[PDB]
Formats: C-alpha cells, structure tokens, sequence
C-alpha cells in the first residue's frame, strides 16, 4: 500500500505509547503520593467503625 | 500538661449522716421514694456532668 498508511498508523501508534508510557510514570507517583500521605481512595488501611460502641449509660456515672 | 483542678476543702465540709447501715436499709423503702427529687437530680448530673466536681452542689 502507500507510505501513508504506514506514515499515519505508526503516527497512531506513537500516540497510543505516549499516552500510555506518561501514565504509568503518573501510576509511580500517585501510588508514591497516596501510600505516604493516606488521603486518597485506595491504601485505606483498615480501621475500627464507630458503630460498635455502646452509647447507653453505664452502671458508672464516670464513662 | 495543664491543671488538674480540685475543689477546695472548704466546700466539702458538708453535713454528713452518721448512722450505721442497717439504718440505712431499714429505712431504705421509706427514703428513696420520698426524697427522690434531690437523688434523681445529684445523679442526673453524674450522668450527665460525666465530672464528679460538677456535681458537689
């Protein structure tokens, strides 16, 4: 076929390469980021819920 | 770190009951229904102060 086919595709596929290879450079560093300060979906490391605690009033005013 | 702040001993020199516990027990039926208003107070406040220095009064 014409050189274009082969100019254009690889043009496509140079693209598709840039796109990827950016974001897996921002998958290191947003990865990086997040396990350290914590503020973001997933490293949430597992906690205790709030909703197992007994608020009804003990058998000790001092609770 | 701060004050952990107690109460003067002055106000603690209250009037306090001197009768043996049987006293206390034998009475008890007859003394907390009649003077329930003042214990269900104190105690709301332990409750509720959470503090026991809230509730000296």
């Amino acid at each position: 076929d014409g050189p274009e086919k082969n100019y254009e595709k690889t043009m496509a596929i140079l693209q598709i390469e840039a796109e990827k290879a950016e974001l897996r450079l921002k998958e290191l560093e947003v990865r990086r980021l997040m396990r350290a300060r914590g503020d973001g979906p997933w490293y949430q490391y597992p906690t205790i819920d709030k909703a197992l605690i007994d608020h009804s009033p003990k058998t000790t005013p001092d609770n | 770190p701060g004050i952990v702040e107690l109460p003067t001993l002055e106000d603690l020199k209250v009037q306090e009951v001197k009768v043996s516990s049987s006293v206390l027990k034998a009475a008890a039926h007859h003394y907390g229904a009649q003077c329930d208003k003042p214990n269900k107070e104190f105690m709301l406040c332990r409750w509720e102060e959470k503090d026991p220095r809230r509730c000296l009064e």
